[PDB]
């Protein structure tokens, strides 16, 4: 969000798209099918399934299978943790059912 | 339609899908979820949890989520009105409704593909019949026959339309489901009898229903907890452990002090006529019967002497038949967790009462609906323990308004039924300004009344209330309640003459609630709303 | 290699990273045929997919490998981002018959970061300056790993005559011998062939 | 938890290049004697005399020094002079190391490129001073919980409260498993920005 | 390391549970199990154990080092010995954690093994930072655990060893 890309001087966001570019990169040359993402997975895994509930308003989130999901405030669902580790770890929903 | 059994129809159809769980707000309600959370984590089941809190905003959920999924849950909410049109659904999505109110509406019967109840049938229900309801000379020879069909049609649906009330809780239907797959805990238990004794303590059944529902749920009570025979020593007590209690009907006596319980009951504070100084003096000799300090009694009841406390159960009902008290002692359960953790079935239920009722408001209408659905799990004991201070600060800002109405005269006998209204000025009126909590307050201030007035004919009339909503729109709420007695079927009538007062005089009103008693009226409609009722009524 | 082991030792691979001092040997060859379980057993669950408890057995196992794994990865990708100069260079005068500390990719990788840090330093500070500040070297800038930590480890190989040296004195030096599943607290330098070896692993 | 800063190497050989704390830590003052004149510049302090007591930060005396003392030569502040060092004999754990700082092991082991007769007391004095304070960071640090430790941490330096921010984290990450805390997934970094 | 990792590391003992299900060999990367008959006890990974628990499908059993009365010996024997002595499991504080929170109904006397575990590791604890005051106290080079398991280790390592890094430094400064 633009509170950061607003403090780094306007050569260091080069110096991160190269970065990033390059880290993802890597990233899919692991494993035979687009490799393995190592961004996620911060913390062993203790169920399989994981009960969120939103925070703020977010469009449309998306099941892989094509079955969306819209995120109003204060609800909460059941979502597998292989989704939802990527907006947790932002603040966007939250883990409840600890 | 009505499922004929729960295992087959209802959940063996949505264990492979992605349901959407709407629900009301109410004690009730939130014990009715609470197990099917707990039924639908347990075989990975992806669900959806939108709290809902009237009718606008029922609809308003349904607008987003109307084409993603395509099954639906309602608890407590849409069985006493038509479904297929305030929604207006497709014709593949499937309908569950699991709602207490009643009676159910007539299409919500005869339509066996997409509004499905799971409303046990064996309830007092008297449905009328299909046809009775539903659909050259000889031409008009008949046709009169036909008009003389809808003529009586006009007469059974005033007939059948006319009195509302609650049938068993959604939170025991829900566990005979549980207990049919045969994945029941106590933590499932537990949620059963706080969402039964709920609707008790509102004063939404009958005595008779009540002891008959605690008699069932004794018997599981039972089979669980009674296993533990004899190992009850090597048992760990870290484990909650539930019993059948035979306790008096103070309210939150064990947390407040021994005084300011017997002040505050709204059970108590009418008998003993605790707002008059003539009879203030009646408690002063009710405790001085029974050897308690007046010093004793002011005190916390986990600090009491444990000398006192001994039969106090007892030395309670005794000397309170010499007073005219005789129904003191009430049938409830209670639960243990570990050293120090006991609660009485209705503590849990003024707490959480109070949860989602507290009167200073922090955001959206959804914002303490969660706050008190999170404090019925065990490990959330620090929001239970703070929505008993809640619910505190209001039974000590009850008896200061019932003690207002009732020493100075504001229950106005304006013909069949009695009438108040209240004032800003007032201090702790803006508590009251919701319209959930305020059934409550003129629940008590009827039960006060009656025993306080010496008429013969105002102590069997309905009391009607009103009370400033919106100082903007300049509108207030108003409520209706049956006929007050000990024995009282509790089959209120106001639904129906509020909404023909309101077509009669053609003023503005909202219906917006689920019950059909409560409605918010321009400050300036309040007489030309009122005239025409007193004459509808008559 | 029973699919059994590569697990056992893939935890083992794991440990050892996480308290080694310095980027240890790369194991290619596991990195590369653990992700083909995973590979596989991708499959037939998204093919007899109709069963609803055996495959919620089996994703619970795949999540788990699945992280052992991938945290062992992001635990390299911290060592070489701190040391790269020292890492590039090391890998480029090896003598040929020695365990690479480097996998052809984490290789390009490193290329590419020491690429783009120095071409982003070129340009921010170290152009405008006075014209002989300009070349700053990265082997006297980033500093090298210290081997003189101490680590808790237990053994699994007998071993005798291991040298101890307390101090800069070279005779106070006692020589200590170590049994089989024993634990000690020492050095990382005086045991850094050891853990190479397999002979130890530093728990 | 992914932010690494550079650490300082300002106990060993030589301090690192890039580490923020040996910056600030070498800009700290010392006293200094000089041997020759000083043209062209005897404006700060044009020339400057030979034999004048000067104070100057250590990073410039790293280069203007050498072994014949052609520029100028060196003498220990009084913290490291002999006065002190029975002090820090007597009980170390009383000494308000922050005040005498906020660098004392970091300085005084850069006073030791100086070649100075009394190294060989000076190394004895860091190593018997830091074994004496041994037993109270180990012991204030893993036993002081929901406490407030900003009056047990007001009488350390750089050194040692990179300790005692160690042994918190240790004990606050065993009781908060214990209580079945440390499952919830939580945010990061940006709960840093709220 | 972090106490979500030793967990984690420990959830690889095997523990017997008495499945209410039925369910055919499963061929594991990391073995085999079953089958599930049914009533029978079957011996598994405690993250399998746990994982059915709390899905009301099994019972846990009581591993045989968990018992009321040789745990009331190991409590002395580990007060007697001035040395670390050996420890039924290399994980047992995790052990007697989520099986006692998980399964405590199906353990007869849990608020008692809880006591004796928990009496064990207050002095297991007291004898490291007596072992790890000794180390600097003489200016040690070395120092034989015996039998800590990673536990206790961990709980104390990041800070012991990062405190003799900063030794090893002061005490090797003037060589050159």
């Amino acid at each position: 969000p633009n509170a950061l890309r607003f403090h780094m001087a306007a050569e260091e966001m080069e110096w991160f798209n190269n970065y990033k570019r390059s880290l993802a990169t890597y990233m899919r040359s692991l494993g035979g099918d687009e490799g393995l993402d190592i961004t996620q997975d911060m913390k062993p895994p203790k169920s399989l399934y994981i009960e969120v509930r939103c925070l703020k308003d977010y469009g449309e989130f998306e099941v892989d299978d094509g079955t969306s999901v819209l995120l109003k405030k204060n609800s909460q669902h059941f979502l597998p943790r292989w989704k939802c580790e990527q907006l947790i770890r932002q603040g966007v929903l939250e883990h409840i059912l600890s | 339609m009505f499922v004929s059994d729960f295992r087959k129809e209802f959940y063996e159809v949505v264990q492979s899908q992605r349901v959407l769980l709407f629900v009301a707000s109410d004690v009730d309600a939130l014990c009715a979820c609470k197990i099917l959370q707990a039924l639908f984590q347990c075989d990975h089941v992806q669900y959806t949890l939108v709290p809902v809190s009237g009718w606008q905003e029922l609809e308003t959920a349904f607008l987003e989520h109307k084409e993603q999924f395509h099954y639906f849950i309602l608890i407590n909410c849409g069985a006493n009105v038509d479904l297929l049109d305030i929604l207006q659904p497709d014709e593949d999505t499937i309908f569950f409704v699991c709602d207490t109110h009643r009676p159910v509406n007539v299409v919500n019967v005869y339509n066996d593909t997409q509004i499905k109840l799971l409303i046990k049938q064996d309830d007092d229900l008297e449905v009328p019949a299909y046809e009775d309801i539903f659909r050259i000379v000889e031409q008009t020879m008949r046709r009169r026959q036909r008009r003389e069909w809808e003529a009586r049609r006009r007469d059974i649906l005033f007939d059948y339309e006319q009195y509302e009330y609650h049938g068993t809780s959604s939170a025991m239907v829900m566990f005979e489901l549980a207990w049919m797959l045969s994945k029941d805990l106590n933590d499932m238990l537990w949620w059963a009898i706080v969402g039964l004794t709920d609707q008790w303590v509102q004063d939404k059944i009958t005595q008779m229903k009540y002891v008959t529902d605690v008699g069932v749920l004794q018997r599981h009570v039972s089979r669980h907890n009674h296993r533990n025979e004899d190992e009850e020593n090597t048992l760990s007590v870290d484990c909650t452990r539930i019993s059948f209690e035979y306790d008096l009907r103070l309210v939150l006596y064990q947390h407040w002090s021994l005084h300011d319980s017997l002040c505050n009951t709204s059970y108590t504070a009418a008998r003993f006529k605790l707002w008059s100084v003539h009879g203030q003096k009646r408690l002063q000799e009710f405790l001085a019967d029974m050897g308690l300090p007046l010093k004793q009694v002011k005190q916390k009841f986990q600090a009491m002497d444990i000398s006192l406390k001994e039969n106090l159960r007892e030395m309670i009902e005794q000397s309170a038949n010499k007073f005219g008290m005789k129904d003191m002692r009430v049938q409830t359960f209670s639960i243990h967790f570990g050293f120090k953790h006991k609660f009485l079935a209705s503590d849990v239920v003024f707490a959480t009462m109070s949860l989602m009722e507290s009167p200073e408001k922090d955001g959206s209408g959804t914002d303490h609906f969660i706050q008190a659905l999170d404090s019925l799990s065990r490990s959330n004991l620090d929001k239970l323990y703070h929505g008993l201070e809640l619910a505190k600060k209001q039974l000590r800002a009850t008896q200061q308004t019932i003690a207002s109405c009732l020493c100075t005269n504001l229950v106005i006998s304006q013909g069949p039924f009695l009438y108040c209204s209240l004032m800003e000025g007032t201090p702790d009126v803006m508590l009251f300004s919701r319209p959930a909590s305020l059934s409550l307050l003129s629940k008590h201030l009827l039960k006060s009344f009656v025993c306080s007035t010496k008429n013969r004919r105002c102590k069997l009339l309905p009391l009607v209330m009103a009370a400033p909503l919106s100082m903007e729109h300049g509108t207030v709420t108003v409520v209706g309640i049956p006929p007050e007695t000990d024995s009282s079927d509790r089959k209120n009538f106001f639904g129906r003459a509020f909404e023909k007062a309101a077509e009669s005089t053609s003023s503005r009103m909202l219906h917006n609630h689920f019950d059909l008693s409560v409605i918010e009226l321009k400050a300036e409609d309040r007489s030309k709303f009122l005239d025409a009722l007193i004459s509808l009524l008559s | 290699l029973t699919p059994a082991e590569l697990i056992e030792r893939l935890e083992q691979a794991w440990m050892n990273e996480k308290f080694a001092p310095e980027l240890l040997e790369s194991k290619p060859e596991i990195v590369e045929c653990v992700m083909e379980q995973l590979e596989h057993m991708e499959e037939n669950l998204r093919r007899a997919k109709r069963e609803d408890l055996k495959v919620s057995i089996h994703q619970m196992e795949m999540e788990r490998i699945r992280y052992v794994l991938s945290s062992y990865l992001r635990c390299r990708l911290m060592k070489i981002e701190k040391f790269f100069p020292h890492v590039l260079e090391k890998e480029k005068t090896r003598p040929e018959g020695e365990p690479s500390s480097l996998s052809p990719e984490e290789l390009a990788f490193a290329r590419e970061f020491m690429a783009n840090t120095e071409s982003y330093l070129k340009n921010v500070a170290l152009k405008h300056m006075p014209p002989n500040l300009q070349k700053v070297d990265l082997f006297r800038a980033v500093p090298k790993p210290d081997l003189d930590s101490y680590v808790f480890l237990r053994v699994r190989e007998r071993q005798e005559n291991i040298l101890v040296e307390p101090d800069t004195d070279e005779q106070r030096d006692y020589v200590i011998d170590l049994e089989k599943g024993s634990q000690h607290l020492i050095r990382y330098k005086t045991i850094a062939p050891l853990v190479a070896s397999g002979a130890v692993q530093l728990i | 938890e992914a932010y690494f800063r550079v650490e300082s190497g300002a106990l060993g050989p030589e301090e690192n290049f890039l580490s923020l704390d040996d910056i600030l830590m070498s800009h700290e003052k010392l006293p200094v004697r000089t041997e020759t004149a000083m043209p062209r510049l005897g404006a700060f302090f044009n020339a400057v005399p030979q034999g004048s007591k000067l104070e100057l930060p250590l990073w410039l005396a790293k280069g203007l020094f050498d072994n014949k003392r052609r520029i100028l030569s060196v003498e220990l502040p009084k913290i490291y002079q002999e006065g002190w060092r029975t002090v820090f004999s007597a009980d170390p754990n009383v000494v308000d190391l922050h005040k005498m700082g906020p660098h004392f092991y970091g300085f005084g082991s850069q006073l030791l490129h100086f070649d100075s007769p009394e190294n060989a007391d000076i190394s004895q004095s860091l190593l018997q001073t830091f074994i004496g304070r041994f037993r109270r960071i180990m012991d204030s640090s893993q036993n002081a919980y929901n406490e407030d430790t900003s009056a047990l941490v007001a009488r350390l330096d750089e050194m040692e409260r990179g300790l005692f921010q160690t042994g918190q984290k240790g004990l606050n990450d065993f009781q908060c498993w214990e209580k079945g805390q440390a499952s919830q997934i939580t945010a990061s970094n940006l709960v840093q920005n709220y | 390391m972090d106490a979500a990792e030793v967990e984690f590391l420990a959830e690889k003992e095997l523990v017997t549970i008495i499945p209410n299900f039925s369910l055919d060999k499963i061929y594991l990367i990391g073995g085999d199990l079953g089958p599930f008959n049914p009533g029978l006890p079957v011996e598994v990974p405690l993250w399998l154990a746990i994982n059915l628990k709390q899905r009301q499908k099994c019972r846990l059993l009581p591993p045989e080092w968990m018992d009321v009365e040789k745990l009331e010996k190991m409590r002395d024997h580990e007060r007697k010995e001035e040395t670390f002595t050996p420890m039924p499991s290399p994980y047992y504080m995790e052990l007697t954690k989520l099986l006692l929170n998980h399964a405590s109904d199906n353990i007869p006397k849990a608020d008692e093994i809880r006591t004796l575990v928990k009496d064990m590791w207050d002095t297991r604890i007291a004898k490291l930072r007596v072992s790890a005051d000794s180390f600097v106290r003489q200016q040690e080079a070395h120092a034989k655990l015996d039998n800590l398991t990673l536990m206790e280790i961990n709980t104390s390592g990041t800070f012991l060893t990062q405190a003799l890094n900063h030794m090893y430094k002061l005490r090797t400064n003037l060589q050159p």
